[PDB]
Formats: structure tokens, C-alpha cells, sequence
């Protein structure tokens, strides 16, 4: 049940964690003794199934029957028996070269007294160096045993329990209905979920607890556990199914119960039903959705080049913010590592882009501004800034992706690599003409010519110097600063600009196939171009790479190697479900579409439909509308069709379990005939009958 | 004159069309409700009063009696533009289906070259789908070639009747006189055929009927191109692209560049939707059009102006177009006038018996020796008692004793 | 109805649908953002239902004038015209209320069995001075002579009588008769 | 006609309804973001 | 051209540097040397 | 054969590329002149006879 939100009488599409239909899961036994009398196991102590998103149990069924017991050959009442689970974070093997160890911290839930009492113990299990136990050279598994009447004491004997956090104990009522139990880990611990919460009317499960376990366990194994007691009882399986993330369409009843859900990717049918958010349907042609088109794949390729020459940032002088200097990279890959190891970054402002994803991604030039400046006047080159950096030394162009590093380097690592700063420091704090008026700074332009030679070739501090050039008189001023930090290291501001476009993107990430993922949704990663789409090999300019449409969209994909590869959205074929409501069937409609398509992208298609089209073929009739599964051709024609499946063609309902592919006739009037006599014929009735049209 | 009576059906992925099948998106557009189920539906209804209206206007355009052969078998009325000759359509249909700018979706296997190697080919990349028409081509085409062939019944009180037959009867009601069309069947064929070939020379860009069917197709081109080019509008957004956007940014912008796309696209498909509406409410009042111009103008003659075309109905003709259909009403234009005078009814003196003018006039020749005339063609003839009738005295009537028609007498 | 309610508790992007939940949890300067976008929705949600009520009240205004043609012409008086009237031949219409509009029921003559039979334009004797015509039927055969009448929807060989024949012009394409000639023509 | 006039005062949940004074007042990212509002309004009443 | 972006049988409204419809521009000619010394040239 | 100074640098532009097909001028080279460039001048010559 969804915590958090409780409705009640509707029906919504849910987003949780949910088991696919028809998972048959793993199913576990539990024996009795022999009949001294040894302990009858199924090898469950070898097994370290995957957590991933937790998994479910179904406690009980396949009760109140007459089971068999395994031992032997006898048979009894099946009861009730709650599996003991045992989950932890990390594997590894036993000193027997046998796996099913847990190290470190380890969460153990285990019933007490005959299934009374809940025990979920969260500690490390150390094995214990005796003969036949946990931690030896000779050594089977252990198992739980335990009278008719603790488990814990049995776990004593195999594992020796060290520094234990805690003991949660919960009351269970002893029944022999069916039970759900699942569990589930969050930020906040790791959820337990059972179906005995607020009475116990439903299979419906709600939260009773929340243990707090902060590490991610990813691994479960179940205690083999046999009762001492061979026709004298047997014990019911309880089977374990995995939660994917995946989508539901549920309904709720009256007391905000789910009475049924829909999985959305199982049939076609229910990709109907998901898809218009509804469960009774009417009988007619429809239109349906891809819910089981999530990318199976991943694909990487960029275009290796020599190494960008970043190494130019850390050598010379650190320069002046009135003389700041300027790199273009292109065609080349870089390495922003060698960048961001040398600096202790304390400050990033970025826009369109972040530093996390400036280390990868692919443009078509890297545009590189450096200076020296302290960080006491960072807020001088901040967007919209009114102090005399922002408007006579840089003016940042925010029109493209840009982040601009306050970065400092300690004296250390300065002095190993010739980083120095011993000349005076100055930026321009005036640069009006002979008009009284300030020459303004352009977005992204280095300082003016005039005001920047009279700035550099002062040496003194002075606010409003006369200076010549050449011709007219520059009035400029000039203001120092000490970019250096007492203790001895170095403050600088680094801005990169990245520049994308939709053409070859050259510069790449420095970094140290597809044939196998044809025909399935994968994400591909092609020279900067992200997205997702399923690959074909279709026939071949084998230079400009990517082919696309009018409307731009990715056609094709020309392969450094030189085949071309034919990509298309992993939805692109056009799916019509034909559902009739008396017989409870459905068929599918691939609209204009050939039918050797189909047969080579049965992994986006729904879970049903992959199955059928997997094993071995047959099944699909070409029509002059599309590919039809589930149809066959009868030959038979209709003068009316509460079904209309397209080009005057029929659906004809069942009554195998197929629709019948029908044609629509034209029936034909009383033909007459013309007359070269004086003569006539005519047609009159002799018989009627009343109808009514409403 | 053309009339579009049927709206263009598709259907679009919702889901596949907002967010492109990425998982984040689709996180974020489940707080925006349950859009994509209420389009889908919306689609789907409109799709299905469509299907109900295509049969409900086909089922009355069906006749009950026609005569396969009566368009063939004529007189030297060129009657082969709407003749049936593979291919069930006629000439004139064939005709508008061939000079319109019409690009047919390949529905059978039109994937297979849309790519593996445009608006029939923007389908599977913009992720909606053209249905296809209701009925086949050829199978639409034997219902309009069984109305042609049974334009010539017998228009009174079925009757299979030759093409020159019924023509003759239509215009012995315009008011055509019985002894003109004896005198003039060679001259009714031949001026017939001058009208029929000045329609077939007449198919450019300077009729006005035949450009109301290229701006059919141009309509619903132009819709279909509308609702394909919001993938590439950004909306303010860095890209288009929901992966780049997700590659480039981080968490929490994320948010708010994907919503910034959403909002786009939804304004899109909602305006689609609405669209489709719009058009579905004007081809329900042309599908009522279609009706009425169809059981009136080609089963009948029309009694009133203006309808069935200008000038004075005779017969009409209705066969198949690209989006609905081609109406071709040919009408009764004289030309040359002769002004006479004539009176509401004339009878002697005693006023014992008075007699009224039937279909036509009491013209006087000369200064005496009252005659009558078609009221649509000049043709004097002496007054028979088929041409007039006994009608109530009135104080209006002209008084004659000099020459008595043998009514009067 | 359901689209107009359903939409208050879409957040629109907001953290929340309620507008207490945004002021009580929010600044000043991310309260104006967050309420921005919920009105936009409200406001795209309001004018969606008025552009909807004006194209039914467009529908609705078609449907009644379609309502006072159908009344006019099917209840109060049969109609002479086909589909119209329901399908058939109408005969009488009944008019009933409906929840969102009107109920027609049309009552037409549908005819089964058809017999082929052979007629004339006109009949008149050797003469051709004075030559009828059949009103509402066709003058059918019975073998080499002897011409009868019948109804147009109905098969009944019945006398030629003057009041189910009217006198016409004579025409070239009439019979000429004169064996067993009907009292109209003798 | 009034309708159509009259949304052009609408600042839509900008600073102002003058894409002069949004220019004047605000640096370039807010320019951007705050003209795009407007402009949504204004497309808005158009397609209206 | 626009870089950046490539287009490919499509009606678009662009938007960069231009110039504008009948501009005569600046017309420049060379010459040889003046009549096989002194270059003959404008200024 | 044309010039635009970005903030990228100083690029040329010529119509001799793609196979010289076309008037259409495309980008051939992008010299790293960052100072924007404010006046030209067409420098005379003359080939010797
Ligand atoms: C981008 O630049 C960074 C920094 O220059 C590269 O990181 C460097 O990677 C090398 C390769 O592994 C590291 O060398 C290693 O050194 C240890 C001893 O220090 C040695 O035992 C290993 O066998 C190996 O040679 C180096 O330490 C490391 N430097 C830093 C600061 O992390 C990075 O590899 C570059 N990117 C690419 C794609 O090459
Ligand atoms: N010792 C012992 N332990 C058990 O748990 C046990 N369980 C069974 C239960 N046997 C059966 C037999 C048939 C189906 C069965 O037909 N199930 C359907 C699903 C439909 C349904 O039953 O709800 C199936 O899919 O197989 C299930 C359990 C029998 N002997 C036992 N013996
Ligand atoms: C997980 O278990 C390992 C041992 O299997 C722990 O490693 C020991 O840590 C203690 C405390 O720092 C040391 O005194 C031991 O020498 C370590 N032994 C080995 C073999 O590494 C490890 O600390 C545990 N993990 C956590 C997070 O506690
Ligand atoms: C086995 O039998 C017991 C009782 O004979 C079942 O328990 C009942 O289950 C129904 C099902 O809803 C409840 O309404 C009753 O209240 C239960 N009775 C008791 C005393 O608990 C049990 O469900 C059966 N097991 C299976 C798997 O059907
Ligand atoms: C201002 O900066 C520029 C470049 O950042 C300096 O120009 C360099 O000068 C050195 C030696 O003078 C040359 O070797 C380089 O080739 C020059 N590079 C460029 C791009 O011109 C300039 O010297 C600096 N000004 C002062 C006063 O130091
Ligand atoms: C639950 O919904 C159904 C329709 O799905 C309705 O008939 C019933 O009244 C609802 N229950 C309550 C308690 O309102
Ligand atoms: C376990 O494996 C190790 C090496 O892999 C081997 O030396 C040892 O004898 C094995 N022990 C057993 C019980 O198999
Ligand atoms: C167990 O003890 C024996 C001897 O007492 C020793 O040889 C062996 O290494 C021990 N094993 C472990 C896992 O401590
Ligand atoms: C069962 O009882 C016997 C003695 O009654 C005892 O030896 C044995 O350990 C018990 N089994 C357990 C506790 O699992
Ligand atoms: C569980 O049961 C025991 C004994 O019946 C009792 O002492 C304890 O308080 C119970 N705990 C809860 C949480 O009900
Ligand atoms: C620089 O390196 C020397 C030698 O390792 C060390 O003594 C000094 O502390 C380092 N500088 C800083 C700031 O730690
Ligand atoms: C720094 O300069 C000195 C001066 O000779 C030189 O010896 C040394 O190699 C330089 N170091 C680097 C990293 O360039
Ligand atoms: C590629 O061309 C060859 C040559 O005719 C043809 O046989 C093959 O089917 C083509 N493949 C595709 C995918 O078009
Ligand atoms: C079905 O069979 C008929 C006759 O056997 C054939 O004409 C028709 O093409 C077939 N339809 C399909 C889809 O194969
Ligand atoms: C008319 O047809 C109906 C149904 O075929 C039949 O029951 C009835 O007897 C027929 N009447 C005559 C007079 O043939
Ligand atoms: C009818 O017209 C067509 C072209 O309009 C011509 O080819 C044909 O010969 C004509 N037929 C007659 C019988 O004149
Ligand atoms: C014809 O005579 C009658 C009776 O004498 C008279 O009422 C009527 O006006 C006359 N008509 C004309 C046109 O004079
Ligand atoms: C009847 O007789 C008239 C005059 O003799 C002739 O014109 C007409 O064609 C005849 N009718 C038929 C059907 O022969
Ligand atoms: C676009 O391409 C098609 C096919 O390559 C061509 O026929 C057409 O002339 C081109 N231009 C336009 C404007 O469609």
C-alpha cells in the first residue's frame, strides 16, 4: 500500500515498487527431523540473492490441504511455517571455501516460539571455531532447529553474536491464513511491511515497522530450518518475489483497499488499460502506449584526440585582471582533472551548465579567462555590479555556458610548478576620453587598448592621470591590489566558457559494441549527443555522421569503422489494441508497418508479446493495414462491423482464441435494367413489414 | 462546388510525445494529473463519431434501385465523365484524385520506406499516427457510381428510365413546352455536352470549387505540421532535449527546465485537441450538408433558388473527393429575353367559365388570337385543354368574344 | 465536470496544491513563484472549460434548429423525403423528451418482397387524340392485352378507373390500343 | 476586441508590463527570465 | 552559413551578419606598372 | 570570401569549400586575434607586365 497518501474509491496510476506479473518467484521447503535423528535441509545457506529494491514473501498458502512430507514418502496436513531471513550488506566465502558468509554488521529476523513472536536482530555473526560449526575447514551449513512447543539460542550455537545494537521483538497472533510480508530500505531504514496490519481482512500490506539500518543491505539468504518432531506433519513453502520500480494501475474500493491492480507492461491489454487510466473497457479499436520501452542498454563512442594544452594555466606569471589573457581549445580532448587538482576551488558560479557535468560533455571550443584577484573582491565580478571591475576590466557574456572559478593555490604546489606573482597588481578604475564620460566594457572583450597601456605602464596608484597614446588624450586611473594571501598562496579566478553546437563537437572528455545491442532501447552517448532510440543496420555522407530529418531529428548514424546504423525512437511503431468486451480477448494492431519489423524489435514490445514472438515464429498476418498478432484470416465477408479496423476490413470477435480478420462487402441494390422498348420495367413490392429507426 | 464533410483521424502517444519515454520527465508529469489518459480519450471519441458519422452518410447516400448499365447506354449525352470503367472510380474522381497535392500515407507497409531508407514520414519520429479511412477507396467509389447510376428513376409517383428520358422530363417541368423539346432533342444534347466539356477544361487554378479541396488537404497538412514542430521549440529551456538537459544540469534545475518543456508541450497537444473538435463540429454540420444536398439534388429537382446550384436545377451529380464530396449541378441559363404581356386568366364575357395559363403565359398575338407559351422557352400555340385549367371567376380577368379558345367555347 | 474538479490538487510543478502549505512553508520571494504557477494552471484550467461550453453551446445551436426541422417535418406532418425521417419510407414520427435533448421515433414502410413487372409511360387507344396516365402507380400487365392498375408500393391488379388516371398530352412513346380499352379511353 | 487589447498591461507575475523597463532594471539572466513570462502571456492571448 | 547548426531542404527564418539588398559595396581594381617602372596605383 | 571577429577569435570564411559547388561561404579557419579588430584597408598592388 503507497504510505504517505491514502485514497479511497478511485482509480490512479501508481509509481512504487511492485513484483511483475506472473513472477513465480523462488520457492523455499521446510522439513523435519528424521524418523539419533539429523536435520533434513535444501541447500538454502549457499544462496546470496540480490536485495535490489527489496523483495516480498508470501507467508503461508497452500495450507488446509494434504501435503507430502519430503523425508521419505508420507503424507500430512500442511501448516503454516515463517520463513527466518538473513540480510546483510557484503559477501564473501567461509573457511570451508563454502559461500553464505555475511561480514560485517548483519540484520537477522527470526520467529520465536513456534511463530509468536518476530525477533529482527541487527548485529555481525561471527563464526564460531568448533568442530561441524561456522568457521572451520570441515563444514556443511548451518541450520535453525528447534522443538514442539527460541531460535535465537539455536543461532548461538553457529554464529557468536559480538557488539549488538539492537533487538526489536514484535507479537504475531498464530493463524494458518495466507500472509504477505515484504521489506523495503530507504533513507530512513529499512521498512517492514505486513498484511496483519489494521485487522487482517486483505492482502494489502502496510508499514509496522522501521528499523534503523543506514548502510544499503544487498544481499538476502533464508536459514534452513527443520522441526524436530514421518507422517506426522508438514510445513507449508512460502515463495520470495523481487519488487522492480515499475507502474501499477490501481483500483481502490470502498475502505481504500486495493481490490486489483494492472501491470502495465505485461499484456497488451493492460497496456491499454494503463494507458487511458481505466480498467472496464468498451469494446472497439484503440490506441495504445509503450510501457515496457525503458532503455536495456548503454552506448559510449567520442572522437580521440591529442591533449588540449591546459597546462598553460599554471606557468609565466599570474596575470593582471587589466591584462588577463585568453585561451580557445578546439580540436583537441581535455582533462579538467589536471585543472581542479592543482587549486583549492572554494567558490563556482555557473549558468546553463554545472562543474560536475563540465568535466565531461562535448563542445565545439573551450574559451579559458584567467586573472589574479583576492577574494575579499569576488563580489566585484558578480552579475550586476556597479563597482569599477565590471565595467573597465572584464564583463562576463553570459550568453553562453560559462562557470567562473574562484580557485587559490597554496605556496607549495605554486613553487613546484614556477607559479609566481612578484610584480605589482592593478586593474583600471577610470577609463574616460576627453568627453567626460566612461568608455563602457562590452560582454566579453579584453580591456581597451588606450586605458590598458597607460594602466600598465604606471607604476604608482593615481585616480585621474592624463594619458596620451597616440592622438587623442585618455583620461585613466589606476588602483592596485595584492592578489596574494598572507600566509603565502595565491588567489585566481578562472572563467570557462563552453560552447555547443549540433556540429562535429570535437572537443571531448579525455577517457583512457553496438552490434550487440541491435534491436533494443539503449541510451547512447554518440559525440556528445545524448538521448535514447533502438539500432538497426540499414544501407549507407559518410563524414557528417549523423543524418537527420527536416524537422531535425536523428535518421542514421554513420560508424567510424564505415557501416551505418539506422536508429529509430524506441516508440515509433504505432500500436492499435483491439479488445472486445463479451470475450474478454484482445489482439494487436502494428499500423503501416511490414511484418519482418516486428520480428527483429521484440524487446520493447510488451512482456507477453516478446514471449510469443520470441519462440519460434507464426502468429502474425500481413493485412493491407499493418501486422496483426492474434488474428487469423477467415474469408468471409460482413456488411456491418462494430469493429472497423481500417481499409474496409473487419474484426470478427471469438467465440484457437483468435479474432477473425474479416472484409466489409458492398451489398449490392436490386440491380435494373434499362429499357430500348417503349416498355418499362419496374419493381414493385408485394410484402412489408413496419421498421423503426429511433 | 465541394463540400468537406470527414476531419483527418489520428491518434498521438501522449506519453511518448511529452516526454520522450525518459523516466525523469515522466516522474515529473504525473504532478501535472492525468493528462495523457483524458487526450488519449479525447482522441478516441472524436476518432469514433467519425467512424459513426462516415456510416450514417453512406448509409443515406445508399439507394435501394440503380441501374449499372444506364451511363453507358445513353444518347449523345457524354455522360463517360461519370462512367464506370482494379480501379472502381470514375474519371471525375479520378480526376480530383490525381491534381490535387494529396501526399496518401502508405498503410500497409509505408514504415518500411518512411524510414529504412513529409508528414506520412514525421509520424513515426513526432510519435502520432494518420488512421486509416473507414471505408477502401474502390468500396466508397461503388456507392457513388450506384447513385450515378441511379440519378434517371422516374421523378413522379422503382422505374428505370434512359438518361434522355429523364432529362426531357426535368425540363418539361422547368417549363419547356411539350413541342420545343421534340424540335430541339439534337440541340439539348449538343449544348449538354459544351457545358460538361467546358467543366472537364475548366480543372486549373481559376475555378474556385476544385481550390476549396486543395485547401482540404492544405488544412489538415498545415495542423499535422503544427503538431510536429513543438519537439524542436525549447520554450526557453538550454535545449529541446530532455537527455541534454539532464546530462548538462543539475537536480534541482532540472526541474525546472524539463516543466518549462512540459508546459510547451501540452499547450501543443491541447491545442490539437481543441482543434480536432472545432473541425469535428464542421464536418457534422457539412455531413448534414452532404445529406440534404444528396437526397435532394441528385434524387429530385430542386424547387428553389440558388440551392443545387445557381440558375434552375435540371439534374446533379455526386461523386468522391479527397476530404468529402464533389457536387456537380447542372443548371437551366437562358440567355436571350423577349419582353411580352400577357393576363391572370382569360375567359367571355358572360364570365360563365374562366380559365388560368399552366406552366406558362397567355401571350397575344397581334391585336387578337390569344396564345400560349412555355414560361421558359418562346414557342406560340394555339390554348389546349392540357395547358390550362378551370379556375374560379375574377374581376381581373380579360374579357374576349372575337376568337374563343375551344376551352372557352 | 471531472476535469474542471480534478484539477485543484495538480501542484502545477509547485511543492503543493494547497495555497496554505506554500505560504506556511515558504519565504516571501519563492511564495510569489510557486503561487505564479498554480494560478497559471488554474487559469489554463478555467479557460479550457469556457472555450468547451462555447463550442457545445455551438452544437447545442445547430442540434436545436436540427430539432425544429425534424418536429416540423416528421411529427406534425409526414415527409415526403428519403433519410430524412428516419431510414425507409416515413409514414408517422413520434417526438419524446431526453435527458440532454430530444428522442425521435420514426415509423417507416419497409418493404420485403419485390415482383418484376412491366408498365408504360402513358396508354391510349389507335387514335392518339386522348391518352392518360397512372396516378400513384404504374399500368401493369397481365399477359398480351388487357393493361391494369396497381398501387406503386403495393402488388393488387386492380381496374383502370378515371379517378386513378389523369388525361395527358399525348406522346410518341405511348401504346396504341385497342382490343380491351380502359372506360377512360373508350 | 477589448480582451485583446487590454492583456498588454498584464506584467503576467513580471517586475513590469514594458519590456523597455525589464531591460533597464534587471541584468541579463533575469532579463531573459522574466521576459519570457510576459511573452508567454502574450502568445497565450494571441492563440486565444 | 550558419554554423553551428546545418539545415537541409527547409524554409527557416534566420537571424545573423547580412548585408543588404543592392549594396554597390566598395569597388577596388589593381593595375601594373605606369606606360616597366612606377607601379601605378590609387590611394 | 568573407571575415567576422567572435568572441572565439577572428574567423574567415570562404566559398572554396565542400568541392567549390556553390556561392555559399563556410568556415576555414579561426585565427586567435583576441583584440576586437576596429578599421581595415585594402593594401594596393600591381603585377609586373
Ligand atoms: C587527468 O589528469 C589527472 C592528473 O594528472 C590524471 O590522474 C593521474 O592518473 C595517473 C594514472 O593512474 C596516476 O598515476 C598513478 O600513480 C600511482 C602512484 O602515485 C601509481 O601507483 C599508479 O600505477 C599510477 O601510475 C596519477 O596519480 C593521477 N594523478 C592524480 C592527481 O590523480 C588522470 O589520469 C588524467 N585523465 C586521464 C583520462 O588520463
Ligand atoms: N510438504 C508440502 N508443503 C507444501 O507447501 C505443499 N503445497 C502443496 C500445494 N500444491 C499445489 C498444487 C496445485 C497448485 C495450483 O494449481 N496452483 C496454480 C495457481 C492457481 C491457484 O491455485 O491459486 C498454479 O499456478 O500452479 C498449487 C499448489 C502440496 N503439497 C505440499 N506439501
Ligand atoms: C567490516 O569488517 C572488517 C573486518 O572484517 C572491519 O575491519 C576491521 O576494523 C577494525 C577496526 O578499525 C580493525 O581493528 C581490524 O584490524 C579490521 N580488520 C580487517 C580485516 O580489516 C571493518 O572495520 C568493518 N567495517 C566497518 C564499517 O566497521
Ligand atoms: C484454513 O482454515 C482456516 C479456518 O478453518 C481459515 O481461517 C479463516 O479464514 C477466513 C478467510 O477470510 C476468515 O474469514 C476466518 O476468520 C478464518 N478463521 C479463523 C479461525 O482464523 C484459513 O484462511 C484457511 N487457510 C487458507 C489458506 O485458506
Ligand atoms: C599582457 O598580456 C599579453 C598576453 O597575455 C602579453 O603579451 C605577451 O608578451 C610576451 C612577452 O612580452 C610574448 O612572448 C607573448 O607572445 C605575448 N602574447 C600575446 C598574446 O601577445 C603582454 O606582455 C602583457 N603585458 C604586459 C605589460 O606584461
Ligand atoms: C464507490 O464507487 C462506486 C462507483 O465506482 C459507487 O457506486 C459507490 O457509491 C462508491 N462508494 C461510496 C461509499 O461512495
Ligand atoms: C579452499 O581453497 C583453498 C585455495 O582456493 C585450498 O587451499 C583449500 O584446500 C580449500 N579447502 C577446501 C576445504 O576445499
Ligand atoms: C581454528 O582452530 C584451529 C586449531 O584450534 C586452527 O588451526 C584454525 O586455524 C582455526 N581457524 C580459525 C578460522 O580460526
Ligand atoms: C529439544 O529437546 C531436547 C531434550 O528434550 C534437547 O536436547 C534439544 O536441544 C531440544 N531442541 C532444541 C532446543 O532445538
Ligand atoms: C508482546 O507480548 C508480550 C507477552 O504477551 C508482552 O509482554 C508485550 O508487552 C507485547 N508487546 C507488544 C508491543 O504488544
Ligand atoms: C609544504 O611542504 C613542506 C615539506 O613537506 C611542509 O613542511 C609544509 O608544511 C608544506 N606547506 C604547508 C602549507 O603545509
Ligand atoms: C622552475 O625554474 C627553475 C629555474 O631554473 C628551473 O630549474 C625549474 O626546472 C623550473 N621548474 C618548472 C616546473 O618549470
Ligand atoms: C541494401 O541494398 C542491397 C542491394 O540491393 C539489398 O539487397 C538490401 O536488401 C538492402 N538493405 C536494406 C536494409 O535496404
Ligand atoms: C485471406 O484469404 C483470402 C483467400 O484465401 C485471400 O484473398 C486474402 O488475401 C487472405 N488475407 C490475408 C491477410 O492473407
Ligand atoms: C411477408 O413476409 C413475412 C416474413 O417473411 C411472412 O411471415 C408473411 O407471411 C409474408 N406475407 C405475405 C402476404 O406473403
Ligand atoms: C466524350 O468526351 C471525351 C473527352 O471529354 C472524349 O474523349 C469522348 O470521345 C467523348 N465521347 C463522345 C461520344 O463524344
Ligand atoms: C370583365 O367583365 C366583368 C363583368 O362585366 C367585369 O366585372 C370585369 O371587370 C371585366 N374585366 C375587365 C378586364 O374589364
Ligand atoms: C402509337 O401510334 C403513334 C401514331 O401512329 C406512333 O407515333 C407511336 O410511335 C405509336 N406507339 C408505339 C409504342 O409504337
Ligand atoms: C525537398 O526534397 C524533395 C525530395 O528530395 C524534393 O522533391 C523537393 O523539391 C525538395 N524541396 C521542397 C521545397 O520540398
Amino acid at each position: 500500500y503507497p504510505v504517505g497518501r491514502t485514497y479511497a474509491n478511485i482509480t490512479i496510476m501508481l509509481s512504487g515498487l511492485f513484483p511483475h506479473q506472473a513472477d513465480k518467484g523462488k520457492q523455499y521447503i521446510y522439513s523435519m527431523y528424521h524418523m539419533v535423528n539429523d536435520p533434513f535441509i535444501s541447500n538454502y545457506s549457499y544462496y546470496t540473492e540480490p536485495f535490489d529494491n527489496g523483495f516480498v514473501v508470501r507467508i503461508g498458502a497452500n495450507s488446509n490441504i494434504t501435503g507430502s512430507s519430503v523425508v521419505g514418502s508420507a503424507n500430512a496436513t500442511v501448516k503454516k511455517i515463517y520463513p527466518a531471513l538473513m540480510l546483510g550488506s557484503v559477501v564473501g566465502k567461509f573457511p570451508s571455501n563454502k559461500t553464505g558468509r555475511y561480514f560485517n554488521h548483519t540484520l537477522v529476523i527470526l520467529p520465536e516460539k513456534c511463530g509468536t513472536q518476530i525477533t529482527a536482530l541487527y548485529c555481525v555473526l561471527q563464526p564460531k571455531n568448533q568442530t561441524n560449526c561456522t568457521g572451520h575447514t570441515t563444514y556443511t551449513s548451518y541450520v535453525l532447529v528447534e522443538n514442539k512447543t527460541n531460535l535465537k539460542q539455536s543461532l548461538q550455537t553457529w554464529f557468536d553474536l559480538k557488539d549488538c545494537l539492537f533487538e526489536k521483538k514484535y507479537n504475531v497472533s498464530a493463524d494458518e491464513r495466507e500472509e504477505w510480508f515484504g521489506i523495503t530500505q530507504d533513507q530512513q531504514g529499512v521498512h517492514l511491511y505486513t498484511s496483519r496490519k489494521n485487522g487482517f481482512k486483505s492482502n494489502n500490506m502496510f508499514l509496522f515497522a522501521t528499523l534503523p539500518i543506514y548502510e544499503r543491505l544487498r544481499y538476502y539468504t533464508v536459514m534452513p530450518r527443520s522441526i524436530k518432531t514421518n507422517d506426522h506433519m508438514a510445513w507449508s513453502a512460502f515463495y520470495i518475489y523481487q519488487l522492480h520500480k515499475l507502474n501499477y494501475l490501481v483500483e481502490f474500493d470502498v475502505e481504500g483497499y486495493i481490490v486489483r491492480a494492472s501491470d502495465c507492461g505485461a499484456n497488451d491489454y493492460t497496456q491499454l488499460q494503463c494507458s487511458y487510466g481505466q480498467f472496464d473497457m468498451n469494446s472497439g479499436v484503440y490506441s495504445a502506449s509503450y510501457f515496457n520501452a525503458q532503455p536495456r542498454g548503454y552506448y559510449y563512442v567520442a572522437n580521440e584526440l591529442e591533449e588540449c594544452a591546459l597546462d598553460v594555466l599554471f606557468k609565466n606569471i599570474a596575470p593582471q585582471i587589466a591584462n588577463y589573457s585568453r585561451r580557445v581549445f578546439t580540436n583537441c580532448n581535455y582533462n579538467l582533472t589536471k585543472l581542479l587538482s592543482l587549486v583549492e576551488v572554494d567558490e563556482f558560479v555557473c549558468d546553463k551548465t554545472t562543474p560536475e557535468s563540465l568535466a565531461t560533455g562535448c563542445y565545439s571550443s573551450l574559451v579559458v579567462d584567467w586573472f589574479a584577484l583576492p577574494l575579499s573582491m569576488k563580489s566585484t565580478l558578480a552579475i550586476g555590479s556597479a563597482e569599477a571591475i565590471s565595467m573597465f576590466n572584464y564583463n562576463q557574456d553570459y550568453s553562453n555556458p560559462t562557470c567562473r572559478i574562484h580557485a587559490t593555490i597554496n605556496s607549495n604546489v605554486s613553487s613546484s610548478l614556477n607559479f609566481t606573482a612578484n610584480n605589482n597588481y592593478a586593474y583600471i578604475s577610470r577609463c574616460q576620453g576627453t568627453d567626460g564620460k566612461p568608455i563602457l566594457l562590452q560582454k566579453g572583450q579584453l580591456p581597451n587598448i588606450a586605458c590598458r597601456s597607460g594602466v600598465l605602464g604606471l607604476s604608482n596608484d593615481v585616480d585621474y592621470f592624463g594619458y596620451n597614446f597616440n592622438g587623442r588624450i585618455f583620461y585613466i586611473g589606476r588602483k592596485s591590489y595584492t592578489p596574494r594571501t598572507s600566509e603565502g598562496s595565491i588567489q585566481m579566478v578562472y572563467v570557462i566558457t563552453a560552447n555547443y553546437a549540433e556540429g562535429p563537437n570535437n572537443v571531448c572528455p579525455l577517457k583512457d559494441n553496438l552490434d550487440s545491442l541491435l534491436g533494443q532501447c539503449i541510451d547512447y552517448d554518440i559525440n556528445g549527443v545524448v538521448g535514447q532510440g533502438v539500432f538497426q543496420k540499414c544501407n549507407s555522407i559518410p563524414s557528417q555522421v549523423f543524418v537527420y530529418d527536416s524537422f531535425h531529428n536523428i535518421i542514421g548514424y554513420h560508424s567510424k569503422n564505415g557501416t551505418y546504423y539506422c536508429m529509430a525512437p524506441c516508440v515509433s511503431v504505432p500500436v492499435s489494441v483491439i479488445y472486445d468486451k463479451s470475450s474478454n480477448s484482445h489482439a494487436t494492431l502494428y499500423g503501416s508497418v511490414a511484418c519482418d519489423h516486428i520480428k527483429m524489435i521484440p524487446s520493447v514490445l510488451s512482456r507477453e508479446t516478446a514471449t510469443k514472438l520470441r519462440a519460434s515464429d507464426n502468429g502474425l498476418l500481413q493485412t493491407a493495414v499493418g501486422c496483426v498478432i492474434g488474428f487469423h484470416n477467415t474469408s468471409d465477408t460482413v456488411e456491418d462491423c462494430n469493429l472497423p479496423l481500417g481499409q474496409s476490413l473487419c474484426a470478427k470477435p471469438p467465440s484457437n482464441n483468435t479474432f477473425g480478420l474479416a472484409v466489409m462487402k458492398y451489398e449490392n441494390p436490386l440491380k435494373v435494367e434499362v429499357l430500348n422498348s417503349s416498355e418499362f420495367e419496374i419493381s414493385v413490392p408485394t410484402n412489408f413489414s413496419f421498421r423503426v429507426t429511433e | 462546388e465541394f463540400i468537406e464533410t470527414s476531419i483527418q483521424k489520428v491518434t498521438v502517444d501522449c506519453k511518448q510525445y511529452v516526454c520522450n519515454g525518459f523516466e525523469r520527465c515522466e516522474q515529473l508529469l504525473e504532478q501535472y494529473g492525468q493528462f495523457c489518459a483524458k487526450i488519449n480519450q479525447a482522441l478516441h471519441g472524436v476518432n469514433l463519431r467519425q467512424d459513426d458519422a462516415t456510416k450514417s452518410l453512406f448509409e443515406s447516400i445508399r439507394v435501394p434501385q440503380s441501374a449499372p448499365l444506364m451511363a453507358s447506354l445513353s444518347g449523345d449525352y457524354n455522360l463517360s465523365l461519370f462512367e464506370t470503367p482494379g480501379n472502381y472510380r470514375s474519371a471525375l474522381e479520378d480526376l480530383l484524385f490525381d491534381k490535387v497535392t494529396l501526399s496518401v500515407p502508405g498503410y500497409m507497409k509505408g514504415y518500411d520506406e518512411c524510414m529504412k531508407k513529409d508528414l506520412i514520414c514525421a509520424q513515426y519520429v513526432a510519435g502520432y499516427k494518420v488512421l486509416p479511412p473507414l471505408y477502401d477507396s474502390n468500396m466508397e467509389a461503388m456507392y457513388t457510381a450506384s447513385l450515378t447510376g441511379s440519378i434517371a428513376g422516374a421523378l413522379w409517383t422503382a422505374a428505370s428510365l434512359p438518361f434522355a428520358q429523364s432529362i426531357y422530363y426535368r425540363m418539361n417541368g422547368i417549363g419547356i413546352t411539350q413541342n420545343v423539346l421534340m424540335e430541339n432533342q439534337k440541340l439539348i444534347a449538343n449544348k449538354f455536352n459544351q457545358a460538361l466539356g467546358a467543366m472537364q477544361t475548366g480543372f486549373t487554378t481559376t475555378n474556385q470549387a476544385f481550390q476549396k479541396v486543395q485547401d482540404a488537404v492544405n488544412a489538415n497538412a498545415q495542423a499535422l505540421s503544427k503538431l510536429a514542430s513543438e519537439l524542436s521549440n525549447t520554450f526557453g529551456a538550454i535545449s529541446a532535449s530532455i537527455g541534454d538537459i539532464l546530462k548538462r544540469l543539475d537536480t534541482l534545475e532540472q526541474e525546472v527546465q524539463i516543466d518549462r518543456l512540459i508546459n510547451g508541450r501540452l499547450t501543443s497537444l491541447n491545442a490539437f485537441v481543441s482543434q480536432q473538435l472545432v473541425r469535428s463540429e464542421a464536418a457534422a454540420r457539412s455531413s448534414q450538408l452532404v445529406k440534404d444536398k444528396v437526397n435532394e439534388c441528385v434524387k429530385s429537382q430542386s424547387s428553389r433558388n440558388g440551392f443545387c446550384g445557381q440558375g434552375t436545377h435540371i439534374v446533379s451529380f455526386a461523386v468522391n473527393a479527397p476530404n468529402g464530396f464533389y457536387f456537380v449541378h447542372v443548371g437551366y441559363h437562358p440567355t436571350d429575353y423577349v419582353n411580352q404581356t400577357s393576363a391572370y386568366g382569360l375567359c367571355d364575357s358572360s364570365n360563365t367559365k374562366c380559365i388560368a395559363a399552366k406552366n406558362g403565359y397567355f401571350i397575344k398575338n397581334g391585336s387578337d388570337d390569344w396564345m400560349f407559351t412555355g414560361s421558359s422557352y418562346y414557342q406560340p400555340e394555339p390554348i389546349t385543354n392540357f395547358n390550362s385549367r378551370s379556375v374560379e371567376p375574377e374581376v381581373t380577368f380579360q374579357n374576349l368574344t372575337n376568337n374563343l379558345p375551344p376551352p372557352l367555347s
